[PDB]
């Protein structure tokens, strides 16, 4: 009997400065040690975020906290920031096999569009520029690995005479 | 600590997969390891851990298709998984539970994204001379710059609005 973590909602939308509170419900009790939170960002690994419910990881900035126990858990960022955009997982390290819940996607409300666009200071902007690289390099390696999908088995009936 | 992948991209169906992962900071002698893949849909998958001592433990999800192994001279521990489907296209991540973490994982490595390729062409690719074949591998070429050409080109209007925003 494995432990489903289900995360809801498994996407939202939100502003800058907005305060925003993700959560985490398991098939069964869980205490409240074993219950983690990890944040992924496209083209990089995840990250350790939050540990045994209520504990940073380092360098995890303080707008983030995480409470709960039994089979009830929850992830708050305070003054949501453009960085924050990214996917989250909650995962319990008690049963094994260690199963994480199904991310929840936390994406900037009305981010492409110069019309909010403009009050954002220029660091904000500045990251977020460069915030869309790994994104880019993500689709474009998808498309090359698609290829030599493709690639393949040309490559093995050239060869098959 | 810093763990290190290495290993193919592609694999044919019912074929085995392998991979590596060089541990740099830690010995694999202490703690425990794992192995951890990403379908596609956003959906983690726990395949097992090599212990300190050698032990592991498996997912039963995956059958008896999976065995874990290390080489604990080169720091290095290995995946291995046998008669791969296409439902095993995934991103393979090894990394590290840490004890003074009940077990959260604090280190991964830099994945592995593995595609299975079914490649069922005999009954069409036979009907080809083997300078056709390598007229139709070329063809690909054209075809794939299309696409990362639209892709450069949506990421160009998408940061549209972001320099222009920076310029006022
Ligand atoms: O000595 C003790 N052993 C434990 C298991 C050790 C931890 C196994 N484990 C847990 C979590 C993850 C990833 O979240 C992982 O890769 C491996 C026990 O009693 O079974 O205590």
């Amino acid at each position: 009997m494995d432990i489903e973590l289900t995360q809801s909602p498994a996407i939202m939308s939100a502003s800058l400065g907005e305060q925003v509170t993700m959560t985490c419900t398991a098939s069964s009790s869980v205490s409240s040690s074993y219950l983690h939170w990890y944040q992924q960002k496209p083209g990089s690994s995840p990250k350790l975020w939050i540990y045994s419910t209520s504990n940073l990881a380092s360098g995890v900035p303080a707008r983030f906290s995480s409470s709960g126990s039994g089979t009830s858990y929850s992830l708050t960022i305070s003054r949501m920031e453009a960085e924050d955009a990214a996917t989250y997982y909650c995962q319990q390290s008690w049963k094994a096999p260690y199963t994480f819940g199904g991310g929840t996607k936390l994406e900037i409300k009305r981010g492409s569009d110069y019309e909010f666009l403009k009050s954002w200071t220029v660091e904000d902007l500045q990251k977020r520029l460069l915030a869309l690289d790994p994104m880019m390099e993500q689709e474009i390696e998808e498309i090359r690995q698609k290829y030599q999908c493709k690639r393949q088995p040309i490559l093995d009936a050239i060869e098959a005479k | 600590v810093k763990l290190q992948q290495s290993g193919p991209s592609l694999v044919k169906p019912s074929q085995t997969l392998s991979l590596t992962c060089s541990v740099t900071g830690d010995s694999i002698t202490s703690g425990y390891w794992n192995w951890i893949r990403k379908f596609p849909g956003n959906k983690f998958e726990y395949l097992g851990y090599i212990s300190y001592s050698g032990r592991t433990y498996y997912n039963p999800s995956l059958k008896s298709r999976i065995s874990i192994t290390r080489d604990t001279s080169k720091n290095q521990y290995y995946l291995q998984l046998n008669s791969v489907t296409t439902e095993d296209t995934a991103t393979y991540y090894c990394s590290r539970p840490y004890y003074r973490y009940d077990y959260a994982i604090d280190y991964w490595g830099q994945g592995t994204t593995v595609t299975v390729c079914s490649g069922s062409d005999y009954e069409f690719l036979k009907s080809w001379t083997v300078e056709d074949l390598q007229k139709r591998l070329l063809a690909l070429d054209p075809m794939m710059e299309q696409e990362i050409e639209e892709i450069r080109q949506k990421y160009q209007s998408k940061r549209q609005p972001i320099l222009d925003a920076i310029e006022a």
